């Protein structure tokens, strides 16, 4: 963001952030799973505060 | 003695079975809003 070329920071990425890792090197995708909402409380209680 | 022994064993019959339908049901209704209770654990803190 800012007073920056676009096209000169596809260069810059181009030279230095080609190649990062593109490898799952076990062919294992970390994928996401929808979690579960759970109506709950908890309360500590400390009343020294 | 007793001309009212027909109707109050219809009664009766019909009492039985509401109660036999509704205690049940109040004692579910107790078993959920203390249920929110009976489950509940408690843990302890203490600093050392």
């Amino acid at each position: 963001a800012g007073g920056v070329e676009h096209q000169q920071l596809l260069d810059l990425a181009q030279k230095h952030l080609s190649s990062v890792s593109r490898v799952y090197e076990e062919d294992a995708v970390p994928g996401l799973t929808p979690c579960r909402f759970t109506g709950s409380e908890i309360r500590h209680r400390d009343d020294a505060l | 003695s007793e001309p009212e022994h027909d109707h109050r064993k219809r009664m009766g019959l019909k009492m039985l079975l509401m109660m036999g339908l509704l205690l049940p049901l109040t004692y579910a209704m107790k078993r959920h809003k203390w249920s929110v209770l009976k489950s509940r654990k408690l843990a302890y803190r203490p600093p050392k």
